[PDB]
């Protein structure tokens, strides 16, 4: 939020006031920028990859505005860029996850990306 | 399509209570209710 802003600002002062100095420099501010990204942990969830794909065809059937049609639409859509006959089978089993998680009734309407 | 839902009406053998029915059965909750209306109606 704006509070790591004043956070940043706050320990870039203390940097600074560290060596004696009457401005901070750039590197107090890179310093301090470093310590408050690397103290910030990424949430660690049980693959993740998948969130990625969610994103990406949802975005597709965002720009578009039956299951026959748009379900192989989807396994062609995101299959124009690099060759594999073996993450069909991946892209075709987040998608079942997906219906069966009640993110697809093909796009409902209550879903934030 | 509406049109289906007065079909229903004619294969059982009134507009105001079959709208109103389906209207509460929309703020009900999400399957095979909203996914009826949420698209028809944008398509009209």
């Amino acid at each position: 939020t704006v509070r790591q802003l004043e956070s940043m600002i706050r320990l870039s002062e203390a940097m600074a006031r560290m060596h004696c100095c009457d401005e901070v420099q750039p590197k107090h501010v890179k310093e301090a920028f470093r310590l408050l990204n690397k103290s910030i942990i990424r949430v660690e969830t049980p693959e993740y990859c998948r969130i990625s794909n969610l994103i990406v065809l949802h975005l597709r059937k965002v720009e578009e505005e039956k299951r026959s049609e748009l379900v192989n639409w989807y396994l062609k859509e995101i299959e124009s860029e690099i060759d594999s006959e073996e993450e069909l089978i991946n892209k075709k089993r987040i998608i079942e996850k997906v219906i069966h998680r009640l993110t697809h009734y093909d796009h409902v309407l209550i879903e934030l990306t | 399509s509406q049109v289906s839902e007065h079909s229903i009406i004619k294969d059982f053998t009134p507009e105001h209570a079959i709208h109103k029915v389906l209207q509460l059965m929309l703020r009900r909750g999400e399957i095979q209710h909203r996914m009826q209306r949420k698209v028809l109606y944008r398509l009209k």
